[PDB]
């Protein structure tokens, strides 16, 4: 909820600094992705409604323990609000924040030898919207600049013209580009008037709608409940 | 040589491993409580000739008021409940409902969510294995009352072994004619019509003479921990509705005549103790599905 | 002694009927005592969308 | 109307409290000073009593 | 010898009149005496000595 | 070719065409509501020591005060409910009750007689016909659980056609030993214990191997629109009472073991749709008859 | 040849204790309080407070519930359990004192008796099916009787059906249409279904040589019961009590359901007096089921 509410590059990067990797990953096994399933949408049809499970559905799915699984889990958290199930990551990586995993060399993780085309295919980039596409490219650029693979990032953008049009305009090493950036990246937010409490056809659309509807209640009643648990505890 | 077994006990498919935590259990218990309020409010609305009781109950249930020129199906609560029921049945069924929706829906009421407050008695009779000699024919028919028909041709005094498993608590045997039955390495008692057996005592040997087919009718009782709100009449009715609507039309699954056979078949499989816990949560969810669907009837012939 | 959720629980010597009636009355009034945020949610459902 | 009135689902707590008190008045009568049975016996008959 | 007694008062009952009517009338008086007729919240956490 | 059918499906008798209007439906719903309060009055009579709750409810039901002299029968409402049940079963039964009396009895309560606001699950198994070759013998037994026993005595395997009708929603088949069932013009599947079928798809072919007998157990589920106050347990009890009391004793009718068999048999007639509506109203009346006769036995 | 129902064979005698007016009041009081105990538990679970359950348990068990100690049910539970044991068999001891039962019966007042209502029991009694030479008869089932008959002789055979004299109505259905009529009466045309009154007398059914005939039988019997009787609860109580071992006493007969228990005792000499005790056992089992569900031990 908090990650999807951020609407600026500054706010998104600030949030990733304060958020440990534990929030990105999940401890629920979920189901295997890329499965043609029939779900129930009784609002519209009596028959079952076909759909395909993906990594950006907003529901935890099983993921491998390699470097790609950890990166895919982080990107899913940014664009869908929920991560995947990577078994036994270890306390050493869980305490580190998301940005250090993306943009630092002290994590002990070798993020080189990463193919952005393969990762984009696995995350179903063809199904995500402009804001989700923009957030995914931000993670790619941070990973590319840390490992000195700026050429491979440019090659990926050249092959994908639609992604090149909406590419973020910041440079990871320069602070001036971050402050002057005018991108809008807010998936959820408090809307003028309201939105009907009705279901949607797709798994992604319905889960995204559930986040928007619950944001208003989460905004008002989160400070006290979080503080009660935060008090008398040490942060990871 | 020949081996026979109950039809409903063969190849129990795995159950879902999702939505079994404390928060998900609270969501199911909330759904059952609010679905019950929907049924009573519909009765009150019918008697009072007003829509006030139904609107209040539906608004609490669906977070939205009933809408004109728009079928009332239950809103997001109905969608979440229907999908988790599908997930409980099989692993092949997907996990679609996010965790944020469940926590929001679980906060509507103040239910405990305990799944081990009380007990229930299930009547499905498990006949795991009936072993017969070469010249004897054995048939097992039925789930609520198993009729075992055995014919012996030639020779004399064929010995048939009965294996009722270990989960069932008590099994009652009734025969068309008095018959002899005793445990392994025990003397055979005088022929009598009925026997009361503990399935854990061991395999049971029954003496079957030549001619005059003897039919044994067996009824069993099994106790399973269930919540206090559990009602078997509502669960069974919800089970049939779910099957008719197609919620259980998943690949590589087994279909059963009743919830009694479902819970017993899962109990008799390997790691069946942890399967029963998921089945009980499915029973409570089907209880809510039945009351919700009777209050709001979408299907019209 | 304090309860888990911050309430204060008093253990005293009192009658069976006086305890039964008083505590039942408390439980009846308590289910109608709700937080302000929950009250706002109920109000918002009654008023128009804007 | 009084006889045929049906209690609403959201009945007021004051009604629930009064029904609780009235039920305890009938169910547990010894608390409020009345009983359903009494026994009259001469003095020379020894009756087992609460000692 | 010693004993503990619960004193809720004496409420005479007439045999001819219906018991439920008398119970309801006495219920109103008992609730008023106990102070539970109006919505209330118990405040007894400060009733202690150290 | 041998044709075997379910016993309960044959010759459904015509049902009554009376007391199906809005006013009469409100009368049956009023009777169910007032009979429910009559039963509850007994428990409310036990919490106190008086009979005022029972006397109060009887007066509402019977329009007369109970008296210790005579046996409590039920007054005008009892006679109306009894006679209306008879008219539902057969068209030959007279419509004795006037409509003026029904309208008066319907004004006691403010219920609405909407009989299509819910559904119920009916477990009778409709087997319209089982067609078998010459050498095979087929026996169908039971209604709630259909045990079809088939024996093949010929040299080769036989194909047996199953017709479950076009009304039942789902039918579950369980066999003593694994068997193969496929729809017409479809390849035979491997041998399995359990088959789930939708009757509307088409007739089913079952392969009968030569040897030991094969027994198939069938369970069906059918959804029928019913009032929300429908209670299947109470309806079944009332059906047994009405049968015992002789309410159904009339020439040229068919008798059934349970209300499950009755409603399914009527539904499977030539024009069974119009019969189901009357049968449902009979069930609600039977539900009121059970509650009232238990409180007031004669 | 003679074939009889399995559940009708040798009904064991029932207990002769705890059948007076005071004991009957104890069972009715126990059922009333057990029902309130299970209703409060459901209300307790829904709400935050456990006040309704504490008051119900205190009335039932005469002591306040405690978190450390298990909820046994108190002296009422112990008295109810032993009284159920005594009803089943005459060999079971009658140890519970009458003064203790009288004290428990004074907890509440019940305005009713054990003869103010009725219940329909759907257990089909087949006392005997007399069959001639070369006629194989098998009787399977209690709720639904499956009489499978097959004859090998050249001529058609007559089979006698005796359904006793207690059942009110018996409904017969066959796999194929068959002819059945009373003794010394002309045979009707073949029909699929028959409705019979068991008082009418023994019935004759003909058997053709061709194929086996299976007759499915259902019955209804009316027995006077208290108005608080509930067949669903007494069935659950019967199964629970059997599993708990309350019926494990020597030289007794075990039945699949309370339906078969009451019918078999009815179809015996001195059956009218046995049935009254069985009805008291039914209400006691109704209380036992409700209490055990709220307080599993």
């Amino acid at each position: 909820m908090d990650v999807l509410s951020k609407g600026s590059l500054k706010e998104l990067l600030a949030h990733l600094e304060k958020t440990p990797l534990e929030e990105a990953i999940s401890y629920r096994i979920g189901t295997v992705p890329y499965q043609n399933v029939l779900i129930s949408r009784n609002e519209y049809y009596n028959q079952l409604y076909p759909d395909t499970t993906s990594l950006i559905d907003g529901v935890s799915r099983e993921g491998q323990r390699n470097v790609n699984g950890l990166i895919m889990s982080i990107i899913s958290y940014v664009v869908s609000g929920s991560g995947h199930y990577i078994p036994n990551i270890g306390f050493m990586l869980l305490r580190r924040s998301i940005l250090d995993i993306l943009t630092k060399h002290d994590t002990g993780l070798v993020t080189n030898n990463l193919n952005y085309g393969i990762i984009a295919r696995n995350l179903t980039v063809s199904k995500m919207n402009c804001e989700q596409r923009k957030r995914m490219l931000i993670c790619f650029k941070l990973l590319a600049y840390k490992d000195g693979n700026q050429n491979d990032y440019e090659i990926y953008l050249n092959q994908n013209i639609p992604l090149k049009q909406i590419a973020p305009n910041f440079i990871p090493g320069d602070m001036r580009t971050v402050i002057h950036n005018q991108d809008q990246l807010a998936i959820v937010g408090i809307p003028a008037y309201r939105l009907t409490q009705s279901t949607e056809l797709s798994i992604r659309d319905d889960n995204a709608k559930s986040y928007k509807l619950g944001y208003v209640d989460w905004y008002n009643s989160n400070s006290f409940l979080r503080e009660r648990s935060e008090f008398n505890l040490i942060r990871l | 040589a020949n081996r026979a077994t109950s039809a409903f006990l063969d190849n129990p498919h795995p159950v879902g491993v999702n939505y079994v935590d404390e928060g998900s259990r609270q969501f199911v218990a909330v759904a059952e409580l609010l679905a019950s309020k929907l049924i009573d409010s519909s009765r009150e609305s019918d008697e009072s000739n007003s829509d006030v009781p139904f609107v209040q109950a539906y608004s609490k249930f669906a977070d939205d008021n009933p809408r004109h020129l728009r079928v009332k199906t239950g809103g997001k609560m109905a969608n979440a409940l229907t999908n988790v029921i599908r997930s409980y049945y099989s692993i092949n069924a997907p996990a679609i409902v996010p965790q944020v929706e469940i926590d929001r829906l679980a906060s509507k009421a103040t239910v405990s969510g305990d799944m081990y407050n009380s007990y229930a008695i299930f009547n499905s009779v498990p006949i795991v294995e009936v072993l017969s000699p070469a010249r004897t024919t054995v048939s097992i028919v039925g789930s609520d009352r198993a009729d075992v028909t055995m014919l012996n041709t030639g020779a004399g005094a064929a010995n048939i072994t009965f294996n009722f498993g270990q989960i069932a608590e008590t099994v009652i045997l009734k025969g068309s004619v008095p018959f002899q039955l005793a445990r392994l390495n025990q003397p055979m008692p005088a022929a009598r019509f009925t026997y009361k057996l503990r399935p854990l005592d061991g395999p049971f040997i029954v003496v079957l003479p030549v001619g005059n087919p003897l039919v044994i009718s067996a009824t069993a009782a099994t106790r399973i921990q269930v919540p206090l709100a559990f009602n078997k009449a509502l669960v069974e009715s919800g089970f049939q509705t779910a099957m008719n609507d197609g919620l259980f039309d998943i690949q590589n699954v087994n279909y059963y005549s009743s919830f009694d056979e479902f819970i017993i078949s899962q109990y008799h499989a390997q790691d069946g103790i942890n399967r029963v816990s998921t089945c009980v949560i499915l029973g409570l969810a089907l209880q809510a599905y039945d009351q919700m669907r009777r209050a709001l009837p979408v299907r019209r012939v | 002694y304090p309860d888990a959720d911050g309430n204060d629980v008093s253990i005293i010597f009192s009658g069976a009927m006086s305890h039964a009636i008083f505590t039942y009355a408390q439980s009846q009034w308590n289910k109608n005592i709700i937080k302000l945020d929950d009250y706002i949610r109920e109000i918002t459902l009654t008023v128009p969308k804007q | 109307k009084l006889v045929g009135h049906n209690y609403p689902v959201y009945v007021e707590p004051v009604v629930n409290i009064m029904n609780f008190i009235s039920a305890r008045f009938v169910a547990d009568s010894s608390y409020f000073g009345y009983t359903n049975e009494i026994m009259i016996m001469p003095n020379h008959i020894n009756v087992p009593v609460d000692d | 010898h010693a004993l503990i007694k619960e004193d809720l008062g004496q409420w005479p009952v007439e045999t001819g009149i219906s018991l439920v009517n008398q119970a309801g009338v006495f219920a109103v008086q008992l609730a008023n005496k106990l102070g539970i007729d109006k919505p209330f919240v118990l405040d007894a956490g400060s009733n202690y000595f150290t």
